[PDB]
């Protein structure tokens, strides 16, 4: 249940920019991926990897198939970018990513 | 020593069917005799059929009447069914059960059941 | 294969080897909660006939099933007291339970005459009558069949795929209690006088190895002031010499 | 929402126990997920307790005796981490989550360091 | 006295792909507890809605069943070729149980 | 099942005197030419065994007479079995022999031991029906010639082979195979030795330094038993049971103190009562 | 998962005989059963019920000529005894399960002609 997305980010904003959680053997269809901003608790943005909660901009969506999945920043400004985690599911360890930092230009 | 019980009874049949003939016994139990079988139509002699081969431990089967008849033995109710198919005309006679020794190397049928008639 | 939930498994496990860590090695039950104290301070404790609760429920039955709580399977399949020193493990089997077309071979209990009682179930096939008209056993009016077929298909969602549970209630009765690990046994040093703590057996010497033939039978040795010799291992079997170090 | 008790510095060996109230929905039917956030590291699941009962499904990856208790009268949930050592001078977080499989981290606390030096 | 049943009509010829409406009309008012079989002459009565009002595993949306109290109906849609046959429908609502005298779709 | 072949002949059991047997190792440290003494139960010296003739074939016409009756399992019991080829086999223990107190039920397989304290229902004769499996030209062993039924069990177990028989000698052998069976507070305890026997069928005056095998958790008083016999259906003899011959020693054991010289490899050798004689 | 019936034939009016259902698959004990009567061009029409779950025996009484039902559980089977026969009678015999909104279940036989007439 390892989850190495992407190490971190630089490009150029307002693009949609792909993080994609390249998870183990362990193809889980549940999913989460998080916010997380300098010294801020983190919150969790997309739920269950294709499901949004109420209160998310459509800027970053998420997808994904089996164990595979990604989150697309889509225009992404230089007002939103920060720490994007992914969450694991019901296999016990509930082991999270070790992030997507989103830098850009 | 050992009763032989009845094999299948009074059985009767019209033509386009098929019986089964279950040799019981007692005072021993099933795998531990070898089965065997014997046609003897009404005023006509012999006909051995079925069989335990004492040699190879297999259930014998006449090689006049391969495919036709076979065998089934069910060792702890000790019920040894012989099931006859395809009737034809003269296929109405006894069918005696008999047995020989479990180990190997006997042609007699001491102990019997009497035989069973069949209908066609 | 695990049995229905309606009519489950009373596994009573005594004489057991530790296998609480290999529990925690298999790190793959979905619902791994365990109950009266944290799972690991169970590891060495050990209880007497351990009741293992199996059988198959859904990912929203097993909503109902923790100790204390209701629901059509906590009330007419497997209740569960509040009271709880067990471990309730559950693992989501879609792909063993759920065959194409749907397991149906496990049944559950959707309402019965009455209540559950605290670690019991209902096999009796007799029809409750769901109104006041009676039926006897037969179909009809006022009167439903106790037994319902699962939905188990290869399609079931996550909260509702077939979860496979083992609710290990761990009993303390006052039998000698069998079933325990390690007993925080640790790991044998040689060649070093020690307080060698071999089954409650407590003593203090050098601790080298004997070549003394110990019968089967012969654990531990004694001397002539009712005092130990030569020990024998409990957890690897294995034979040691004791002379007590210098005063 | 979530709150915790204020950022602390404590002693190595010893214990500590941190608190989290929670406003704004049913407690004692609402899981309490906690996990600590390293210092400039990733994060790491601590455990979680069920609000009504001795639900502690305790994570083995340190095992400093961070015990999960909780209180419904006060509504809040308490993480006692003994043996506070250099591996534990990280950031705490409560955190609201499903009383079902479906566990989501999505509304924390403030998040509570407990800081570890040789000192206070 | 007993409940009974009348299915209208008891024959119908049709054609490939007509939407034929098979009632069954019961003498009491029977909440739901009436089914459908389908059965070739000299086959088993191959269940096709229970309940009255559910479709049946390996049967499509091309049978559908509805109605309630005395009033029920089958109601096939798409008739393919190997969907004449004589069909029944029957009351489960108390003892004795009895069936539709048959219902028999045939090609012109 | 279970033919009541119990002839009609007690065989009066005759009498040997066990010189210097009946002395297992009681303790659990190994000493080495230690002149230990023991307050334990053992087997007194020169003491009336019963020699249980337990096949007797007759010298008239055949017609071999069976044996073993419910012998007291008092205190303690030393078995020396004696059968070239192990008609012998496990015992049949128990307060009643019957339900309501589980009867302990030894049998010993070629394959294998099995150790059964259950509830078990012995019938009249429990023998050995080791009859002819006719499949693959085996000799299927029928055990419900010892019980007729097998129920309320609170212990199971599966060892190696207790009677082992290495004859391959013809002669010199027939090893006098004893085993102790002492029931110390709900605790059957098992002894064993293989000694290769030098006489025809009377006890040697050799030390029998006996071996324990097993301590199993019964719980129960036993106060009886009965060995078990392998008997072959005969045939056609120009129901069928009784082959071979058979014959083995019964003592009781006593609770009196003996001396025991241990050697150097820590065996024991020199054995003297305490209770015997002035010497 | 499949049920076999006895052999059917003619018979003389006002006899007796004896009609198995074995069932094959899954167990007759934990469901009923029920026999029903179709003639040349009629319609399906129930007869008989038997349930083992308690203890009862339901008959047609638009054809009440006390066709006794009974059980034998130890193999799957049931026995129908047709007694006081007569002409309308004449027709095949099935072993039917209705699936009443629980379960699915419902398994048919073969099915068997009895014809009575005093005519072979
Ligand atoms: C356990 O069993 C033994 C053996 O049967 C009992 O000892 C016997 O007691 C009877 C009655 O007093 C005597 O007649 C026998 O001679 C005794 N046998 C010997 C020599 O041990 C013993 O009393 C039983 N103990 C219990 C508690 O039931």
């Amino acid at each position: 249940i390892v989850l190495t997305q992407s190490p971190f980010q630089s490009v150029s904003p307002k693009e949609k920019v792909t993080i994609t959680c390249r998870a183990s053997q362990s193809i889980s269809s549940n999913l989460h991926w998080y916010q997380q901003k300098p010294d801020q608790s983190p919150k969790l943005l997309i739920k269950y990897a294709s499901q949004s909660i109420s209160g998310i901009p459509s800027r970053f969506s998420g997808s994904g198939s089996g164990t595979d999945f990604t989150l697309t920043i889509n225009s992404l400004e230089a007002e939103d970018f920060g720490i994007y985690f992914c969450q694991q599911t019901n296999f016990w360890p509930y082991i999270f990513g070790q992030g997507t930092k989103l830098e850009i230009l | 020593e050992v009763q032989l019980l009845e094999q299948s009874g009074a059985e009767v049949k019209k033509p386009g069917a098929s019986v089964r003939v279950s040799c019981k016994v007692s005072g021993y139990t099933l795998p531990e005799v070898a089965m065997h079988w014997v046609r003897q139509a009404p005023g006509k002699g012999l006909e051995w059929m079925g069989g335990f081969d004492p040699e190879d431990g297999e259930t014998m089967y006449a090689q006049k009447f391969q495919g036709r008849v076979t065998m089934t033995e069910d060792t702890s109710t000790d019920t040894a069914y012989m099931e006859l198919s395809s009737l034809r005309s003269e296929d109405t006679a006894v069918y005696y059960c008999a047995t020989t020794t479990p180990f190997s190397s006997s042609y007699w049928f001491d102990p019997w059941g009497q035989g069973t008639l069949v209908t066609v | 294969r695990f049995a229905s939930v309606y009519a489950w498994n009373r596994k009573r496990i005594s004489n057991c080897v530790a296998d609480y860590s290999v529990l925690y090695n298999s790190a793959s039950f979905s619902t791994f909660k365990c109950y009266g104290v944290s799972p690991t301070k169970l590891n060495d404790l050990c209880f007497t006939n351990v009741y293992a609760d199996s059988f198959v429920i859904r990912g929203d039955e097993v909503r109902q099933i923790a100790p204390g709580q209701t629901g059509k399977i906590a009330d007419y399949n497997y209740k569960l007291p509040d009271d709880f020193t067990g471990c309730v493990i559950a693992w989501n089997s879609n792909n063993l339970d759920s065959k194409v077309g749907g397991n149906y071979n496990y049944l559950y209990r959707l309402f019965r005459k009455s209540n559950l009682k605290p670690f019991e179930r209902d096999i009796s096939t007799e029809i409750y009558q769901a109104g006041s008209t009676p039926c006897n056993g037969v179909e009809g009016f006022n009167c439903y069949f106790p037994l319902q077929s699962y939905g188990f298909q290869p399609t079931n969602g996550v909260g509702y795929q077939p979860y496979r549970v083992v609710v290990l209630s761990f009993e303390l009765l006052h039998a000698p209690a069998t079933v325990c690990g390690p007993k925080k046994s640790t790991n044998l040093v040689k060649n070093k006088c020690v307080n060698f703590n071999f089954n409650g057996l407590t003593g203090t010497g050098v601790l080298t190895e004997s070549n003394k033939k110990f019968l089967p039978f012969q654990q531990f040795g004694r001397d002539i002031a009712d005092t130990t010799d030569a020990v024998r291992d409990p957890q690897t079997l294995e034979i040691l010499d004791i002379t007590p170090c210098s005063f | 929402q979530l709150v915790q008790s204020g950022a602390e510095v404590k002693k190595p060996g010893a214990t500590v126990k941190i608190s989290c109230k929670v406003s704004g929905y049913s407690f004692s039917n609402y899981y309490i997920h906690w996990v600590k956030q390293a210092p400039g590291k990733s994060l790491e699941w601590i455990g979680y307790i069920d609000p009504f009962n001795g639900g502690t499904s305790d994570n083995l990856k340190f095992k400093g005796a961070a015990t999960l208790t909780a209180d419904t009268s006060t509504d809040t949930a308490y993480m006692e981490l003994s043996s506070l050592r250099s591996e534990d001078t990280a950031v705490y977080y409560c955190a609201r989550s499903e009383y079902d499989p479906y566990y989501v981290m999505d509304y924390w606390g403030q998040g509570t360091t407990v800081t570890v030096s040789s000192a206070s | 006295g007993d409940i009974q049943l009348t299915q209208s009509p008891s024959s119908l010829s049709a054609s490939v792909g007509d939407r034929v409406t098979i009632t069954c009309r019961a003498s009491q008012s029977i909440s739901s507890y009436l089914n459908w079989y389908q059965q070739k002459p000299g086959k088993a009565p191959k269940l096709l809605i229970y309940a009255a009002s559910s479709l049946q595993s390996g049967v499509p949306s091309r049978f559908s069943g509805s109605g309630s109290g005395t009033d029920f109906t089958l109601t096939i849609s798409s008739l393919q070729p190997e969907d004449f046959a004589t069909y029944y429908c029957q009351q489960s609502y108390s003892t004795p149980r009895t069936f539709g005298q048959g219902t028999k779709v045939e090609i012109k | 099942q279970c033919v009541n072949l119990t002839t009609r002949t007690q065989l009066p059991p005759a009498y040997t005197n066990s010189f210097t047997r009946g002395v297992y190792y009681p303790d659990k440290v190994f000493r080495s030419s230690v002149l230990h003494s023991t307050q334990d139960l053992f087997l007194p010296f020169f003491s009336n065994v019963t020699w249980f003739h337990a096949i007797h074939v007759s010298g008239t016409n055949g017609t071999k007479r069976f044996d073993n009756p419910v012998l007291p399992f008092n205190d303690g019991v030393y078995f020396a079995s004696t059968e070239k080829s192990n008609i012998i086999r496990g015992w049949i223990f128990g307060t009643t022999l019957d339900s309501k107190t589980q009867s302990l039920l030894i049998v010993n397989n070629a394959t294998n031991v099995v150790i059964k304290v259950c509830e078990f229902q012995f019938c009249n004769d429990p023998f050995l029906g080791v009859y002819y499996h006719k499949n693959n030209k085996s000799w299927m062993e029928s055990e419900f010639r010892v019980y007729s039924s097998a129920n309320n069990c609170t212990f199971e177990y599966v060892s190696q082979p207790f009677l082992m028989d290495l004859e391959g000698k013809q002669g010199n052998f027939k090893n006098l195979r004893e085993f102790v069976f002492k029931n110390i507070d709900g605790y059957f305890k098992i002894y064993s030795k293989h000694t290769p026997i030098n006489l025809v069928r009377d006890l040697p005056q050799g030390f029998s330094a006996l071996e324990p095998l097993v301590d199993l958790p019964i719980g129960i008083n036993i106060t009886r038993f009965q060995t078990l016999l392998a008997l072959h259906r005969s045939y056609l003899t120009p129901s069928g049971w009784t082959a071979g011959a058979a014959a083995y020693y019964v003592g009781y054991l006593q609770p009196r103190t003996f001396l025991l010289k241990y050697n150097e490899n820590g065996t024991i050798t020199d054995a003297v009562d305490c209770a015997l004689d002035p010497l | 998962q499949q049920l076999v019936e006895s052999g059917g034939g003619v018979v003389q009016p006002g006899r007796s005989l004896r009609l198995s259902c074995a069932a094959s698959g899954f167990t007759f004990s934990s469901y009923a059963m029920h026999w029903v009567r179709q003639a040349p061009g009629k319609g399906l029409e129930w007869v008989a019920v038997i349930s083992y779950d308690g203890s009862n025996k339901y008959y047609a009484d638009s054809v009440k000529g006390r066709f006794t039902i009974s059980r034998d559980n130890s193999k799957n089977t049931l026995y129908l005894q047709m007694n006081s026969l007569r002409a309308e009678d004449t027709a095949v015999y099935y072993c039917a399960r209705h699936a009443t909104l629980m379960n699915n279940k419902d398994i048919w036989g073969q099915g068997t002609l009895v014809t009575v007439s005093s005519a072979s």
